[PDB]
RNA sequence: GGUUAAGCGACUAAGCGUACACGGUGGAUGCCCUGGCAGUCAGAGGCGAUGAAGGACGUGCUAAUCUGCGAUAAGCGUCGG
RNA sequence: CCCGGCGAGGGGAGUGAAAAAGAACCUGAAACCGUGUACGUACAAGCAGUGGGAGCACGCAGGCGUGUGACUGCGUACC
RNA sequence: AGGACCGAACCGACUAAUGUUGAAAAAUUAGCGGAUGACUUGUGGCUGGGGGUGAAAGGCCAAUCAAACCGGGAGAUAGU
RNA sequence: GUGAAGAGGGAAACAACCCAGACCGCCAGCUAAGGUCCCAAAGUCAUGGUUAAGUGGGA
RNA sequence: GUAACGGGGCUAAACCAUGCACCGAAGCUGCGGCAGCGACGCGCGUUGUUGGGUAGGGGAGCGUUCUGUAAGCCUGCGAAGGUGUGCUGUGAGGCAUGCUGGAGGUAUCAGAAGUGCGAAUGCUGACAUAAGUAACGAUAAAGCGGGUGAAAAGCCCGCUCGCCGGAAGACCAAGGGUUCCUGUCCAACGUUAAUCGGGGCAGGGUGAGUCGACCCCUAAGGCGAGGCCGAAAGGCGU
RNA sequence: GAACUCGCUGUGAUGCAGUGUACCCGCGGCAAGA
């Protein structure tokens, strides 16, 4: 369980290689509002496929 | 004109802010909000507040136009720790470490 | 494996899973539009679906069998005055779901589950 | 009178430091690692001062052979030849005709073959 | 000039290494001294039942602590500067 | 004055000889952590250096200098 | 009537697992034993270190005990 | 005699065997042990024999 | 796991004998340099010889802080310190200089030491490593609407659901000492966020002839006038 | 201790010699060795 030698900080940056998350592809654009939403989910403003689907 | 924006003393570790500073580097400042506002962490609402300080600046104090700019630099230093004592098992204490961040947004035209 | 099955445990016990969906299945014919995690809207499409049907045929033996699945005179009598007339053509799909972002507190991803007509 | 004893352990350790730049990791950085490393390399540039009219004696010796090899002699002959002839010409020269102008070579191995008869 | 075949062949860096530049962290070093330390020379060698040493509480235009003071309470009289 | 939550924090402006003297405040070392630039590195085995050494980048009549170090000889960490 | 019987509170800690950088410097869970007595408990008091106390374990005496803790002799004496 | 307190070259590696005892520098020369087909610097050198067992290269 | 030629491989590239070449060390020679010792000619010129080295002995030096030299000298035209670079000494070092720094430094020669360390015991601070890994403290349980807000799974309101009910409810003593109530705030603290809090800040709040203490009375026991004991300290006790 | 941290055989072995094998870097596991 305990380790014979400390990793070095070369090894540490090689294991963090992978640890880097996605940046957002693209954003789609509303048809009606023109506000830049996730594709497939409702805009901030409650618009979604050219439709109001909730309040505010 | 380069234009600078920080953030000293936040509250988070740099290893968890540089994860989000390495999306929006080098990025035109319109992509770069984009991609923190759909960025599901919280050094993304962090940096974002650091990024439009920082088009604000260009904009008021700079006179630079918004269509321009894009991300230059953008690092996150260690900040100084606050450190608390954790109470262990059998009497045992450790010292947890508040590590705090540095967050510092360059932006330019060029 | 679960090759083939169906339902999602939610970090759930059968007692609490139960009991959690009859307290959403009627506020969601109370209210027609609630907000709540994708995961708990897809299942509760399998909940409040079929009570829609029920109220299509309005027998006091439906509205029985309707009372034991929602414990909710409130709810039965909505359920079988308003939305079943309403459903009364529309074969199934009486319930819309859409997503809206993700929790602050746990970054759940959320979606509006609503019926389909709510009057507008 | 008090005296402090860093800044003169100071001062030597930076030259330590200064004299490991390149090293890798730990052995650039830190000390302790630095003083071993650099004291090291000092034996081996004193060993090597040693090996390296060694290795250029091979390498010269290994080109000469090829060189004669070209005009039907082998190396052990060519010097032997040589040194009848009277010739004074050392390896180093002798590699360097080699290379650069390979009719003089062929000049010293005509005079290696007349020596020898 | 084109095609085919054979041979050879650079441009990648997810990361890492070295070097340099610029930073962050950290508080070493230098500089500083209303603090100490060790002496010499003097002074005084006691304070207290006329209530001591040491405290508690209070005392301001004062919310707290320090200093001073003691229901006359950051002070009163008097004589000098 | 500006961004922000009537925040934190920052960018201007202003004060000053100096703000990289801004109160987390003289000087500000090292470990340690980053960003940038140059070079090397994804068919190559071990105290990681040393001798030889191509190429690349840069600084200087054609080689030298600085950084890097493909390949190769030698090489059982220190106490 | 009972140092009687079964059994909660209460007291104990026989058993097993979990825990063992623990939630806990000895606990939890499930069983187990006692449970009107040589029982158990609140408050105050007394016994002090080669001494106290001990239904007796070289046990306990402030998480320290085959001789408590603190200060002093004392910068004691002592090795590869 | 070697080492302890002596490095270098040789014996694949080598603690004590063989050669030899490092003032420093040189991209100069001749040798010691040991070697000269390739790894790997130098003879696929000359002459006369022996071995057929891969003996050589543990018995 | 070939592994009992170092390997390839060899019919010699095996073994024996003879010869001439060649390779081969920090050995020898060559060229340059340094030092020790002895010769000489005048510290200086040549010369001979020596120069592996631990414990140890002997000789010659460098640097650090401080004192006199010093009411001198250097220094805001930039001191010490920090950080680079160059020159220089066999070396410990020294000098010069760029940037930083913003006021001290100290030549020379003598003198005095809290005078030289990577690993005696260690001690103090800071920072890594594992590692953004383990863990997030009882498996009684949450779901939704509205409100507030920059932000709501956790706060408030409401409706459902679930858990305790010889307790996980209610009231006290011991102990704590403002944690009570209201407003306001979210840096730190809360194992997550927090608008919330036993957190921060301000203000408010504890009303007794009957409750309790005090008070009267005594128990175990404590102190103890005289007194008994002891040299005293003190021990015992009416 | 620092790492650019394979196996085998030999030698008094991730690190020596010889030889074999192995593109670089993570993730979840198993516990033979350290």
């Amino acid at each position: 369980a305990v380790q014979q030698n400390k990793p070095t900080r070369s090894k540490r940056g090689m294991r963090r290689s992978h640890d880097a998350l996605t940046a957002v592809t693209s954003l789609s654009v509303d048809k009606t509002s023109g506000e830049k939403h996730l594709r497939h989910h409702i805009t901030a403003d409650g618009y979604y496929r050219g439709r109001k689907v909730i309040a505010k | 004109m380069e234009t600078i924006a920080k953030h000293r003393h936040a509250r988070s570790s740099a290893q968890k802010v540089r994860l989000v500073a390495d999306l929006i580097r080098g990025k035109k400042v319109s992509q770069a909000l984009d991609i923190l506002t759909y960025t599901n962490k919280k050094a993304a609402v962090l940096v974002k507040k650091v990024l439009e300080s920082a088009i604000a600046n260009a904009e008021h104090n700079d006179g630079a136009d918004i269509d321009d700019l894009k991300v230059t630099k953008i690092f996150v230093d260690e900040g100084p720790s606050m450190k608390r004592i954790m109470p262990r098992a059998k009497g045992r204490a450790d010292r947890i470490l508040k590590r705090t961040s540095h967050i510092t947004v360059v932006v330019s035209d060029r | 494996m679960r090759h083939r099955k169906s339902g999602r445990q939610l970090n759930r016990n059968s007692s609490h899973r139960q009991a959690m969906f009859r307290n959403m299945a009627g506020s969601l014919v109370r209210h027609e539009i609630i907000k709540t995690t994708l995961p708990k809207a897809k299942e509760l499409r399998r909940v409040v679906e079929p009570l829609i049907t029920l109220a299509k045929t309005d027998s006091v033996a439906n509205r029985r069998l309707a009372f034991a699945r929602t414990r909710d005179n409130e709810i039965v009598a909505k359920l079988f005055n308003e939305l079943g007339p309403r459903f009364a053509s529309r074969a199934g799909g009486y319930t819309r779901i859409l997503k809206c972002g993700f929790r602050a507190g746990d970054n759940a991803p959320m979606a509006y589950i609503e019926l389909v007509d709510r009057s507008e | 009178a008090r005296v402090k004893r860093g800044v003169i352990a100071r001062a030597r350790h930076k030259k330590i430091l200064k004299q490991a730049k390149g090293y890798y990791g730990a052995r650039s950085r830190v000390y302790r690692v630095a003083f071993q490393a650099v004291i090291k390399a000092g034996q081996y540039a004193y060993r090597d001062r040693r090996q390296r009219k060694r290795q250029f004696r091979q390498l010269w010796i290994a080109r000469i052979n090829a060189a004669a090899r070209q005009n039907g002699i082998s190396y052990s002959k060519f010097i032997n030849g040589l040194k009848k002839a009277s010739v004074e010409i050392d390896r180093k020269i002798l590699a360097d005709i080699a290379v650069f102008d390979k009719v003089a070579f062929t000049a010293l191995v005509e005079k290696a073959k007349a020596a020898l008869a």
